[PDB]
RNA sequence: AUAAUAGUAAAGAUGAAAUAAUAAUAAUAAUUAUAAGACUAAUAUAUGUGAAAAUAUUAAUUAAAUAUUAACUGACAUUGAGGGAUUAAAACUAGAGUAGCGAAACGGAUUCGAUACCCGUGUAGUUCUAGUAGUAAACUAUGAAUACAAUUAUUUAUAAUAUAUAUAUAAAUAAUAAAUGAAAAUGAAAGUAUUCCACCUGAAGAGUACGUUAGCAAUAAUGAAACUCAAAACAAUAGACG
C-alpha cells in the first residue's frame, strides 16, 4: 500500500536542480520521462515542480523537432 | 583557418575519443582547489589560471615591492 | 500653412544630438558591456606583463615553458574583440549605451538619473528604437500601443518641466527637436497623424465622398484667374 | 544473379471497424541474388533489408461468410471469419515460416479475433507468432472530422 | 551572439563516414571566421541511427552522424548559416539555439553544461590539472 | 558641422542578407490600377496596370523588324480570319526562345512589347556584351543576372571545382527564377515557362502573360518528361527540352479593362457581327421576325457547332497526351 | 499487456473522441469538468483514508 | 435577462429580418 | 598604424633585457614621450584608472 | 487523389435501410511510392502572459515584462466628457488556394405529412495576402484608483536559525468570522469609506419610425410619439410533473 519509489527520488537528475532545458540534446535522458509511445507523463506521475515540468516538456518537444529523439 | 584545421584534425582524428552519450559517469574538487588557492594565496598564486589580483599587484608594485624586500633581506643582509 | 511642423514622435528631422548618438553607436571598434577599446587593450598588455614578471621572479630557477608567439597573443586579442564587438551584439546593448550617453549629456550633476530632462532623453532613445521597429512591423499593435504610451509620458514629464523650470524645459525640447506645440497639444498616434507625417510613406485613411476640401482648395487657388 | 524470391516472414493484419471487419494475410519476401549483384552500396542494400516487400496471399472480410447489412459487424461474424482465415492458413500450408500479427482498430471484432486465435480454433496458428502489436491511426491535429450527431 | 548548432550529416561512402562531417564543419567554420566570427568549439556525437526512417529530397535515411558547434557571430551571419545548412543536401536536419549571455560571458555547450560543467574555463582547467 | 557614421564595415555576406531582405520586400510589393477621372463615359471602365519600373524609351533598333499588316487576308486576298484589321503601326521584336549561347547576362531594362502580352527583358552578356531580348519573368527587374545551361554546365565551374557537380551547388544554381535549363536538370515540381517539345527546338508553350507549367515526371529510359501546362493538360515532352524558371511577367494583364471600342480598334480588332443579327443566306442563325434563335444549334457561320464540339477528333489527335484538360471541371 | 499499453496511452478513448468534431469552448468545458472530477476523487480518497485510520485508532 | 425574456426579443429581431428581406425591392426603388 | 601595444611592450621589454636598443626603441620613445626605458616606465605607461577609484573610495 | 503490385466479391452508412461506390487490374481491407491544402497528440491546468479580443509544434530577429536593494527626480498623481486605437465568429472587395469540414441546392431515408433531426454529391464559406466594417451570453451578466478589517490550508518567488529544512515576507487560489443583502450569496468585495467617469426611472409600442453620420454591402451609431394595461419582474419556499 505504501510502496513509494524513493529510489527515483534519489536518482532523478531533474529534481536534483539541473535545468531540464539543458538536456535537449540527450534523448537517452529525456526518454526516461516519456511513455513507450512517446507521450509525456502528467505532473502527478512525474512528481516534478511546475517550472521543471514545463521546461522538461519544452525540451522534449524541441528534441522532437530537431529529430534527435 | 590554421587553428580551425588543427582543431578539426585533432577532433576528427580516429584515435581521439568520441562521446556517444550512451554511458554515464560514476557520480569538482580540483576546481574548488584552484578557486580556494586563488582565494587565499592571492597575488602569490602559482596556478595557471590566476585572478585579477596579480594584475592589481603589478599596477600597485606590491609584488615587486615584496620581492625586493625579501631579496634585500636574503642576499645583502645574508638572512 | 506657413508655420513649422514638427513630428510629435520623431521631432525635427536630422537633430544634431540624435544623429551624433546614432553615429557614436556605429563606430569602428565599439564593444558592449561597457568595455572601451583602450582599457581592454592596455589591460591585456598588463596581463601579459603580470604573467611575465611573476613567472620570472617566482621561478628564478628556470621552470618557465617558454615565450609565446606575438601573433598567437594577437589572435587571442582578436578573439576577445570579436566576442565583445558591438555590431555582433543585440540592439538592446545599443539602446543601453545610447541611454548612458544621453544621461551624461543631460544630467544636472554626476549621478542625476531622475531629472525630467534625463528622463525625457532616455524615453526619446526608446521612442526612436520602437519607431524603427514599428516601421518594419506595422501590424505590431501591442508595441504601437506601448510606443503611444511612452510618447504621451514624455509629453507629461516635459509639461511638468515647463511648469517648474521653463528655461531647462525650452533648452531640452529644442535640443531634442520638439516644439512647444508638440509638447502641449493632444496626441494619439492616430491614422490621421500616421498618414500626414508619412510614418510609412503611404496612404492609410480615406475621406468621405464630400468634396468640400477640394472645393475650398480650388476656390482659393483660383488666384491665376480674375479673383484677387 | 538472376532474380529469385523466397519468403522470409509472414504478417496477419486485422482492421476491426465499427461496421465491418477485415483480415488480411501477407508474406514478407526477399531476393537472394539482389545482394549477389555487384556495384550496390551498403546504405541502399540495408535500407532494402529494412523495407522488404510484402505480397498478399489470403484476404477475406466478413461478407464472404453470408453476413449482410447490420450483421456484417458483430462478435460472432468476426469469430467465424477469423476461424475461416486460420483454416485457410492451414490448408494452403504456409505455417512453416514465422508469423506476426497486427491490429488496427477497436471494433467489436477485436476481442473475437484473438479469442479465436488463442482458443481451440487458432491453436495450430498461434504456435508460430512471435510479435504482437497495434498500428492504429491517430491525428496530431490533422483534418477536421464530421460534425456532432444530434441523435 | 553565442549560438549552439546541432547538425545531422548524411553518411555515404562508408570507407570514411566522418569525411562529410569534416568537410561541412570546415566550410561553415570558414564562413564564420571570414564573416568576423569565432567558433567557440566543435564536438562530435558519433554515428547514431535516427528514430525513424527519415526522408529528405526524396532520399531515404536511417542513420546520420551528429555534431555540435558552439560559435559566436551576428544575426545576419546566423541566418545565412541556417539557410546554407537547410539548402545543403549534405545535412538532413540542423538547428541553432541562442545561448544567453547576460549573466556569464563564458558558457560551455549544452552537453557539458548538462553534465554539470558550466564553462570552457572549467573544461580546460580540468584537462590541465586532472589529466 | 557635417557628421555621418561612415563605418559600415558590413560583413562579407551581410550585404547578401540585406539584399535578400530587400528582394523580399520588393516581392511583397504589389501593383495598382490606373484609373482616370471619368470626365468622359469612355474612361469609366478603363483600367490598366501600371509598372513604374518599365522603360519609357524606344527599343534597340537592331533587334526589331517592321510588322507587316495583312488584315486577316491570305495570299488570295480574301478574308480568311475575320475581325482583324487596322491598328497602330507596330514593330516586331526579335526575342530569343532558344538561349543557346550560355554564360552570365545582366538585364539592362524591361520593356513593353506590343506584339505580345508579356514584358520583355533586354540582356547584355557579361563577357562579350552582345544584346538580346528574352521574355521577362515575374520577379525580373533591371539589374539581375541570368544564364542559360542549354549548352551545359560551363568549364569555368568545371575546372574550378568549387561549383562543380561534386558538391552539387548545381541545384541551388538551377532552381532560381530567370535562368534557362533542360527539364533533365530541372527538378520535379518546379514552376517553369517557355517549354519546348524537342531537344533542339524553341520554347513554345506557356509563353503568354502570367502563364506557367509544372514538371510532373521524368522518364530517362524513354527520354521523356511529363509536364502540366496552363491548360491543365499533362503532356509528354523531350527530357532534354528547354524551359525557364519562373512565371511569365504581367500577371495582372487579365485584370485590364479596355473602356471603349476605340481601344480595340487601335489594338487591331474590328467589330464582330452576331449570327442572329444576320440573314439566313449569311450565318445559319439569321432570319426570323424579331429576336429569334431559329431552333438552330449554336454553330459557326460555316455550320460547325460552337458549344462543346471537339474539333480535333479521330485518328488525328495528340500523340503526346497523358491526360486531357479539366474541360468544365474548373 | 497490449491492452494495458493502449489503456494507459488512452488510445481507445482518443480514437472515440476523434471520430467527430467538437468546438473549442465545449472541449475546454469538458476538460475542466473532468479535471474537477479527478481532483474531487483524489480528495475523497484522502478523506476516506483518514476515516479508516481514525476508526483503526479508536476515534 | 432571463432566457424567456430573451426569446420575447428574439422573435422581434426575427420579424424585423423577415421585414427587411421582403421590403427589398421597395427599398431599392425608393433609394434609386 | 602598423603596430600594436602588446608587441610594442614586448619590444621595449626585450630592449631592456638584452640591450639591443634599435631604431624602433627611438620610434616608440617619441610615440609615448618616454625618453628612458625601464620596468617603471612600462608600468607607468600601462597604468589603469581603476586604481584611482579604489584609492578615492578608501579615502 | 494518384500509380504500382499482389489478392478477392463485395464494402460503407445506418436504430434499421437506400441513393452517389463495386469483379472489363478487378472495388473496399494490404505494402510501397508521389503529391498537395488544413490543423498541431501527450505535457496542460489557459497555470502563466495580454488593456480586451486572444494566446500552448519547432527554432530565430525585433519589441517591451518580475523582485530586491543604490542613487536620482521631486506630487510630476487618480478619473476621464468629447476624441483615439485594437476589437472573436459571421459578412464584403481584389489576388492566389481549395485536401478535410460544410450555409444553401439536388437526391437517400423517417414520417399522416417532415420545407428538419439521419445518409450521399457538395456551392458560398473555412486558408494566406491586401483591405472595408466595428458587433457578440464582447460575461466575473460585477468601470477604475486609493486607505483600511478577523482566521485557516495549500502552492509561488525570493530572505537563514544554522546541524540543513526548521525559520520571514509578500502573491494567487480554496473555506469561512464580522459586514452587507430581497435572499441566492460576496468575502480583500457585492464589507467600512473617498474622487471621478458610463448608465436606470413600469410593461408594451421599440432599439422600432423619420432625420442625420459612416460603409461598395450587409449593416453600425444616434433615436421619437400615438393607440393600449394594471400590470411586468427577481430570490427563495412547499409541492405536481419529467
Ligand atoms: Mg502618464
Ligand atoms: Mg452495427
Ligand atoms: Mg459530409
Ligand atoms: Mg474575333
Ligand atoms: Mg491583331
Ligand atoms: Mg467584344
Ligand atoms: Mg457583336
Ligand atoms: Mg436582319
Ligand atoms: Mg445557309
Ligand atoms: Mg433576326
Ligand atoms: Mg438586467
Ligand atoms: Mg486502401
Ligand atoms: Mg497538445
Ligand atoms: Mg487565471
Ligand atoms: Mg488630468
Ligand atoms: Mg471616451
Ligand atoms: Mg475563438
Ligand atoms: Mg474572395
Ligand atoms: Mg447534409
Ligand atoms: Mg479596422
Ligand atoms: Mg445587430
Ligand atoms: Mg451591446
Ligand atoms: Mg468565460
Ligand atoms: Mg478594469
Ligand atoms: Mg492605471
Ligand atoms: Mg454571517
Ligand atoms: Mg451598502
Ligand atoms: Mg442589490
Ligand atoms: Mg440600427
Ligand atoms: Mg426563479
Amino acid at each position: 500500500k505504501y510502496q513509494a519509489n524513493k529510489n527515483s527520488n534519489r536518482n532523478d537528475i531533474m529534481k536534483s536542480g539541473a535545468n531540464p532545458l539543458e538536456f535537449y540534446a540527450r534523448p537517452r535522458i529525456l526518454s526516461r520521462y516519456v511513455t513507450s509511445t512517446g507521450r509525456i507523463q502528467h505532473r502527478d506521475i512525474t512528481g516534478l515542480s511546475a517550472k521543471n515540468q514545463r521546461r522538461l516538456s519544452k525540451a522534449i518537444r524541441r528534441c522532437q523537432a530537431i529529430g534527435l529523439m | 583557418e590554421s587553428q580551425l584545421l588543427k582543431k578539426i584534425d585533432k577532433v576528427f582524428n580516429d584515435e581521439t575519443e568520441e562521446f556517444t552519450d550512451a554511458y554515464d559517469v560514476t557520480s569538482g574538487n580540483t576546481t574548488l582547489q584552484t578557486q580556494i588557492n586563488n582565494a587565499i594565496m592571492g597575488s602569490l598564486s602559482n596556478e595557471k589560471f590566476f585572478d585579477i589580483s596579480l594584475v592589481d599587484s603589478y599596477l600597485n608594485k606590491d609584488l615587486k615591492n615584496i620581492s625586493n624586500k625579501i631579496d634585500s633581506k636574503l642576499n645583502p643582509t645574508s638572512n | 500653412a506657413s508655420t513649422d511642423k514638427v513630428d510629435p514622435v520623431l521631432g525635427r528631422a536630422d537633430t544634431p544630438f540624435i544623429t551624433r548618438i546614432m553615429a557614436e553607436l556605429k563606430e569602428p571598434l565599439v564593444l558592449s558591456k561597457g568595455y572601451n577599446i583602450e582599457e581592454v587593450d592596455k589591460f591585456l598588455a598588463a596581463i601579459e606583463s603580470a604573467k611575465r614578471e611573476r613567472a620570472e621572479l617566482s621561478g628564478l630557477n628556470t621552470e618557465v615553458v617558454g615565450i609565446e608567439d606575438i601573433e598567437k597573443l594577437e589572435d587571442r586579442r582578436e578573439a576577445i574583440l570579436r566576442i565583445l564587438s558591438m555590431r555582433n551584439s543585440e540592439n538592446k546593448n545599443a539602446i543601453k549605451m545610447a541611454v548612458e550617453l544621453a544621461r551624461k549629456e543631460f544630467e544636472r550633476f554626476p549621478g542625476d538619473t531622475g531629472s525630467s530632462e534625463v528622463q525625457a532623453a532616455c524615453m526619446t532613445v526608446r521612442i526612436q528604437n520602437m519607431a524603427n521597429h514599428i516601421k518594419e512591423h506595422r501590424k505590431d499593435f501591442a508595441n504601437t500601443r506601448n510606443l503611444r504610451i511612452l510618447v504621451q509620458q514624455r509629453q507629461a514629464i516635459l509639461r511638468y518641466l515647463k511648469r517648474d523650470n521653463p528655461e531647462k524645459y525650452y533648452w531640452t525640447i529644442q535640443k531634442l527637436g520638439l516644439n512647444d506645440a508638440a509638447i502641449t497639444d493632444e496626441f494619439n498616434m492616430d491614422r490621421r497623424y500616421m498618414q500626414d507625417y508619412e510614418f510609412f510613406g503611404d496612404k492609410i485613411l480615406i475621406r468621405d465622398s464630400k468634396k468640400v476640401a477640394n472645393q475650398k482648395r480650388k476656390e482659393i487657388r483660383k488666384q491665376k484667374r480674375a479673383t484677387f | 544473379y538472376k532474380p529469385k524470391e523466397e519468403v522470409v516472414k509472414y504478417i496477419l493484419h486485422g482492421k476491426f471497424t465499427k461496421n465491418n471487419t477485415h483480415l488480411t494475410f501477407s508474406s514478407v519476401v526477399e531476393d537472394k541474388n539482389f545482394h549477389k549483384n555487384k556495384g550496390l552500396t551498403y546504405n541502399d542494400t540495408m535500407l532494402y533489408y529494412l523495407n522488404l516487400p510484402q505480397k498478399v496471399k489470403i484476404s477475406l472480410s466478413t461478407g464472404c461468410l453470408g453476413f449482410r447489412k447490420a450483421a456484417r459487424g458483430e462478435y460472432e461474424a468476426a469469430f467465424q471469419t477469423s476461424g475461416r482465415m486460420f483454416e485457410l492458413i492451414k490448408e494452403k500450408n504456409m505455417l512453416n515460416k514465422d508469423i506476426e500479427v497486427v491490429m488496427d482498430d477497436f471494433g467489436k471484432g477485436r476481442a473475437a479475433f484473438i479469442s479465436a486465435l488463442v482458443g481451440k480454433e487458432g491453436a495450430s496458428v498461434v504456435k508460430k507468432v512471435v510479435k504482437i502489436s497495434d498500428a492504429t491511426k491517430l491525428k496530431f491535429g490533422g483534418v477536421r472530422s464530421p460534425k456532432m450527431r444530434r441523435l | 551572439m553565442l549560438y549552439e548548432l546541432i547538425g545531422l550529416v548524411r553518411i555515404t561512402n562508408s570507407n570514411a563516414p566522418k569525411l562529410e562531417a569534416k568537410e561541412l564543419s570546415s566550410t561553415i567554420g570558414k564562413l564564420i571566421i571570414q564573416n568576423r566570427g569565432v567558433v567557440r568549439d566543435i564536438v562530435p556525437m558519433g554515428i547514431r541511427y535516427l528514430p525513424k526512417i527519415m526522408k529528405k529530397d526524396q532520399e531515404k535515411h536511417f542513420r546520420a552522424y551528429h555534431f555540435l558547434m558552439l560559435f559566436d557571430s551576428s544575426a545576419a551571419v546566423q541566418s545565412e548559416i541556417l539557410r546554407t545548412l537547410k539548402k545543403d543536401p549534405r545535412v538532413i536536419r540542423s538547428s541553432i539555439v541562442k545561448v544567453d549571455l547576460d549573466k556569464q560571458l563564458d558558457r560551455a555547450s549544452s552537453l557539458h553544461r548538462s553534465l554539470g560543467k558550466k564553462s570552457i574555463l572549467e573544461l580546460v582547467n580540468e584537462d590541465y590539472q586532472s589529466i | 558641422l557635417k557628421i555621418i557614421p561612415n563605418d559600415t564595415d558590413i560583413v562579407t555576406l551581410e550585404k547578401q542578407d540585406e539584399l535578400i531582405k530587400r528582394r523580399r520586400k520588393l516581392s511583397k510589393e504589389v501593383t495598382q490600377m490606373k484609373r482616370l477621372k471619368p470626365v468622359s463615359p469612355g474612361l469609366r471602365w478603363y483600367r490598366s496596370p501600371i509598372y513604374p519600373y518599365l522603360y519609357k524609351g524606344r527599343p534597340v533598333r537592331a533587334l526589331t523588324v517592321v510588322r507587316k499588316k495583312h488584315g486577316g487576308r491570305n495570299n488570295s486576298g480574301k478574308i480568311t480570319v475575320r475581325h482583324q484589321g487596322g491598328g497602330h503601326r507596330n514593330r516586331t521584336r526579335l526575342i530569343d526562345f532558344n538561349r543557346w549561347e550560355g554564360g552570365a547576362q545582366t538585364v539592362q531594362r524591361i520593356e513593353y512589347d506590343p506584339g505580345r502580352s508579356s514584358h520583355i527583358a533586354l540582356l547584355k552578356h557579361n563577357t562579350t556584351g552582345e544584346l538580346s531580348y528574352i521574355i521577362a519573368c515575374d520577379g525580373l527587374r533591371p539589374g539581375d543576372v541570368v544564364e542559360s545551361f542549354r549548352r551545359g554546365i560551363p568549364q569555368t565551374l568545371l575546372n574550378e571545382m568549387g561549383g562543380k557537380v561534386d558538391p552539387a551547388i548545381l541545384s541551388v544554381k538551377t532552381t532560381q527564377r530567370g535562368n534557362c535549363l533542360p527539364i533533365s536538370m530541372i527538378p520535379i515540381g518546379t514552376i517553369i515557362h517557355n517549354v519546348g517539345i524537342t531537344p533542339v527546338g524553341p520554347g513554345k508553350f506557356c509563353r503568354s502573360a502570367g502563364t506557367y507549367a509544372r514538371v510532373l515526371a521524368k522518364l530517362p529510359e524513354k527520354k521523356k518528361a511529363i509536364v502540366r501546362l496552363q491548360s491543365g493538360e499533362h503532356r509528354y515532352v523531350s527530357l532534354e527540352a528547354v524551359a525557364t524558371i519562373g512565371v511569365v511577367s504581367n500577371i495582372d494583364h487579365q485584370n485590364r479593362s479596355l473602356g471603349k471600342a476605340g481601344r480595340s480598334r487601335w489594338l487591331g480588332i474590328r467589330p464582330t457581327v452576331r449570327g442572329v443579327a444576320m440573314n439566313k443566306c449569311d450565318h445559319p442563325h439569321g432570319g426570323g421576325r424579331g429576336k429569334s434563335k431559329s431552333n438552330k444549334l449554336s454553330m459557326s457561320p460555316w455550320g460547325q457547332l460552337a458549344k462543346g464540339y471537339k474539333t480535333r477528333r479521330g485518328k488525328n489527335q495528340n500523340r503526346m497526351k497523358v491526360k486531357d484538360r479539366p474541360r468544365g471541371k474548373d | 499487456r497490449l491492452n494495458r499499453i493502449m489503456f494507459e496511452n488512452n488510445i481507445p478513448g482518443d480514437k472515440r473522441s476523434q471520430r467527430f468534431y467538437m468546438k473549442p469552448g465545449k472541449v475546454a468545458e469538458l476538460k475542466r469538468s473532468q479535471r474537477h472530477r479527478k481532483e474531487f476523487m483524489m480528495g475523497f480518497k484522502r478523506l476516506i483514508e483518514i476515516v479508516k485510520d481514525a476508526k483503526r485508532k479508536g476515534y | 435577462d432571463s432566457v424567456m425574456r430573451k426569446r420575447k426579443k428574439k422573435m422581434k429581431k426575427h420579424k424585423l429580418r423577415k421585414r427587411r428581406k421582403r421590403e427589398k425591392a421597395e427599398r431599392r426603388k425608393l433609394s434609386q | 598604424e602598423k603596430t600594436t601595444l602588446l608587441r610594442d611592450i614586448r619590444t621595449i621589454q626585450d630592449a631592456l633585457s638584452s640591450g639591443s636598443t634599435p631604431k624602433e626603441l627611438l620610434e616608440i620613445k617619441q610615440r609615448y614621450g618616454i625618453q628612458d626605458f625601464s620596468q617603471e616606465t612600462v608600468r607607468q605607461l600601462l597604468q589603469l584608472d581603476i586604481s584611482g577609484l579604489e584609492v578615492n573610495l578608501e579615502k
